[PDB]
């Protein structure tokens, strides 16, 4: 029926961190007023990127027993989740936080960037599919918290700590899945975008091989 | 390797 105190807890904890979140104004005016040209395009989104992961790490942190984890091991969860993470983030910010306006400006520095079709058909594809869902803040702050300390990345040394940390986050979703829509289907779907999250890894993979970037991103990927 | 991550993950 409803969440036990020890799993508001934690929703209230995840929700807390999620909402410290913020893309600066700084970055949203450069989408609006920066020159319209493959490099300064292919520069914004660096930049957008860059700040991504400042905002990811910083959420990270704070995710309830991510400290308690190994060094190693939280370096191997923010190194193996973070383009799944900034999709996530980059959908959020697509779909929800940017006016109609800016998106669509967004879009044609996005397509105009030097960066193939074959990455930004799909991109937009997941960003009309999560769309779709009409999550709410709670759905996009676990969702993110659960491909973040997913225990199946390379390098994790300790598999079982991370799976004991990532398992009680599936069991709160399901549980608001049932809460707010009792469409019995809607966790299924959250999990299709889980998947769809992992094929970005292989366009990305493909996208780097053809320092343009930052430290952060050159270290992170 | 991974000396601005470090930093991220490090810093308060
Ligand atoms: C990973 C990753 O996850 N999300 C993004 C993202 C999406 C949309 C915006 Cl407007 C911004 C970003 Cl950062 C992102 C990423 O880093 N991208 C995107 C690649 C697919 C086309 C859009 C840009 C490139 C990668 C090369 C360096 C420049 C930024």
């Amino acid at each position: 029926m409803e969440l036990t105190p020890d799993q508001q807890t934690l929703l209230h904890f995840i929700m807390d961190s999620y909402n410290k979140q913020r893309m600066p104004q700084e970055i949203t005016n450069k989408i609006l007023k920066e020159a319209f040209s493959a490099e300064e395009n292919f520069l914004i989104l660096t930049e957008m990127a860059t700040n991504h992961v400042q905002v990811l790490v910083e959420f990270t942190k704070k995710l309830p027993g991510f400290q308690t984890l190994d060094h190693e091991d939280q370096i191997a969860l923010l190194k193996g989740s973070a383009v799944e993470a900034m999709f996530l983030r980059s959908a959020e910010i697509f779909n929800k936080k940017l006016p109609s306006g800016h998106s669509d400006l967004l879009e044609a520095r996005i397509r105009n960037s030097g960066i193939s079709d074959e990455y930004i058909t799909p991109m937009f594809s997941f960003y009309k599919s999560i769309g779709e869902l009409k999550m709410t803040q709670e759905e996009y702050a676990l969702l993110t918290a659960i491909v973040i300390l997913s225990p199946d990345r390379q390098y994790i040394k300790d598999r079982e700590a991370v799976e004991k940390l990532q398992e009680p986050l599936l069991d709160v979703l399901q549980k608001l899945c049932k809460i707010h829509q009792p469409n019995p289907q809607h966790f299924a779907c959250l999990l299709g975008r889980l998947t769809e999250l992992r094929t970005f890894n292989h366009h990305h993979a493909e996208m780097l091989m053809s320092h343009k970037f930052t430290p952060l991103l050159c270290e992170i990927w | 390797d991974h000396q601005l991550l470090r930093y991220l993950l490090d810093k308060d």
